[PDB]
């Protein structure tokens, strides 16, 4: 996966010796494996395969609607429950 | 107009109603319209004689 | 062309579990018939993958299980005959014909246009990659600006068809530069209607709205969904973004809306919700809201995913508008007008107080709702420190990376 010449692509980064230093040293806290350890154990959630990826890691920005999981059934039931009393007065 | 002087004589008629609609659309590619404007009916209304 | 948008709407509903059985299977017949007919059979491989454990999930290329209610996921040998039949005739014809246009002696008219011709066939059948390659060749060589924008829209549409947004996103940003080079007000309008839809898919109604008012007057449908559809879409965006008076100008007194009437179930319900907000009718606001959830948001392919965000917002909008006008109210008073109980009201109110739109405290001793207003100069102060703090982060991080170099 490379596009154009390799001249433009050496001009937009040459890997740093500083980064080499940072990476290995951090690995001591990361134990034997801790890059894939957690998603290996939990099996990436025990749920239906489906076809969307807007539940977690959505493309569009995260807005809070995790509060209620479905407040549309709830609002329906509330309206109907008053509906009865009102009508039958 | 003698041969062996020229090599081609191209003739141009003025537009037909079909030809007209095309010529009209080119000038229309650069400005606003609204839905419901038929370029066909404006070709009929136009009797024209120039593009 | 026209077959591509209308099939995908219906096919999406086949995925949904939110539509009724009746509706789902009304759609399922339309899908299967027009894929076999027009040779959309390469896309049908995708679509089985897309239904897969929502509704549809018994397949001869994916998951074997009996919790499928759909038979219109399942392959047929009738379908396989259709694939092969059409593919071989058309392809055979079109490859030899095209090649000759490019072969013979003319590379600015004929060679450019032939590549469009390959591109129609890939676009017809819904293979994205091979449509992107051919139409790259047309753009690369030198042609009219008008053709350059027009070709590029088709590529964008293929993303919209697949229900993949990153693909659209890459395309219309490129097109946008070429618009002022051509100087074409016609294809700026056709650009607007496309960008409308892109902004709509991602959550950003603010841009959607500016463009959607524009798309009512002008657009001629070029592989995009009906003007009934667009009119409906304009209504929804209209309420969200614009204050009372701008709601009045741009939606209600729109010559465009007025002249298209209400001829579909989704337009009928939405036009009713716009009027009731404006009229300070509150009784019919909650009924109209339930009907718009079912009949507008769900059958959408762009506001079915934003459903939760949208219904939460309008609920917050109606409560807000009454409070903005009233220094005091009773819980009983407010609740009669809306048609819910007092208890049901108190919950919904106390949910929305910490989100800082409503700006009201509520007493339980006397049952009065007092309306505070701490938003003013103080408001603009919270925003500035916050955005400035972020800007600082950007300055240090970009800076430090370069200083090292």
């Amino acid at each position: 996966m490379s596009t154009d010449v390799a001249a433009a692509q050496a001009q937009s980064k040459i890997d740093l010796t500083k980064k080499k230093n940072e990476e290995i040293n951090k690995k001591s806290l990361e134990e034997d494996d801790e890059f894939e350890d957690f998603p290996i154990d939990t099996w990436a959630n025990g749920e239906t395969i489906k076809s969307n990826a807007v539940t977690q890691t959505n493309i569009w920005e995260e807005n809070w609607d995790d509060v209620e999981v479905d407040d549309d059934f709830t609002n329906e039931l509330k309206a109907e429950l008053d509906r009865y009393k009102r009508e039958n007065q | 107009l003698r041969p062996g002087r020229i090599d081609r004589k191209i003739e141009f008629p003025p537009p037909s109603v079909a030809a007209r609609a095309e010529i009209l659309r080119i000038h229309s590619r650069k400005m606003n319209l609204t839905r419901g404007i038929n370029l066909r009916k404006v070709a009929e209304k136009m009797n024209g004689c120039s593009g | 062309r026209v077959p591509n948008y209308e099939v995908s709407e219906k096919a999406f509903l086949l995925t949904q579990s939110k539509v009724s059985i009746e509706q789902r299977k009304e759609a399922a017949e339309f899908v299967l018939a027009k894929i076999k007919e027009e040779e959309m059979a390469p896309y049908y491989k995708y679509l089985c993958e897309e239904y897969l454990v929502n509704n549809g999930q018994s397949d001869l290329e994916h998951d074997e299980k009996s919790d499928s209610l759909n038979e219109w996921i399942k392959f047929d040998q009738e379908l396989y005959n259709e694939l092969c039949k059409k593919n071989e005739s058309k392809i055979k014809e079109l490859n030899e014909k095209i090649q000759k246009l490019e072969e013979d002696d003319e590379g600015e008219l004929e060679q450019a246009q032939a590549w469009i011709n390959l591109g129609e066939y890939y676009a017809q059948i819904g293979d994205k990659d091979n449509a992107e390659k051919t139409l790259g060749k047309s753009l690369s060589k030198a042609i009219s600006t008008g053709a350059k924008i027009d070709v590029m829209l088709t590529i964008a549409r293929l993303g919209f068809f697949y229900n993949d947004q990153l693909y659209v996103k890459e395309k219309l940003e490129a097109v946008n530069s070429m618009i002022e080079k051509g100087g074409d007000w016609e294809r700026r309008n056709r650009y607007k209607t496309y960008y409308g839809i892109h902004c709509l898919a991602v959550r950003n109604f603010k841009e959607a709205a500016k463009l959607l008012v524009d798309s009512l007057a002008t657009f001629t449908s070029i592989e995009l969904t009906s003007y009934e559809s667009i009119a409906t879409y304009a209504s929804v965006t209209g309420l969200f973004t614009l204050e009372r008076t701008d709601l009045k100008s741009k939606v209600i007194d729109s010559p465009e809306l007025l002249s298209l009437i209400s001829t579909t179930a989704a337009l009928q319900s939405i036009s009713s919700l716009t009027i009731s907000l404006y009229a300070s009718d509150y009784a019919s606001y909650f009924p109209y809201l339930l009907e718009t959830y079912a009949n507008v948001l769900i059958p959408c392919k762009y506001l079915n995913r934003h459903a939760d965000f949208f219904v939460r917002e309008m609920r917050r909008k109606v409560y807000a508008q009454l409070l903005e006008s009233y220094k005091t109210l009773s819980l009983k008073s407010m609740a009669s007008a809306f048609g819910v109980s007092v208890a049901f009201l108190d919950n919904d109110l106390g949910k929305f107080i910490p989100n800082k739109q409503l700006n009201c405290v509520i007493d339980r001793v006397n049952g009065i709702v007092e309306t505070n207003r701490p938003d003013n100069k103080n408001a603009q102060y919270h925003l500035l420190v916050k955005q400035g703090d972020g800007l600082l982060t950007k300055l240090q991080k970009y800076g430090a990376a370069v200083r090292l170099t």
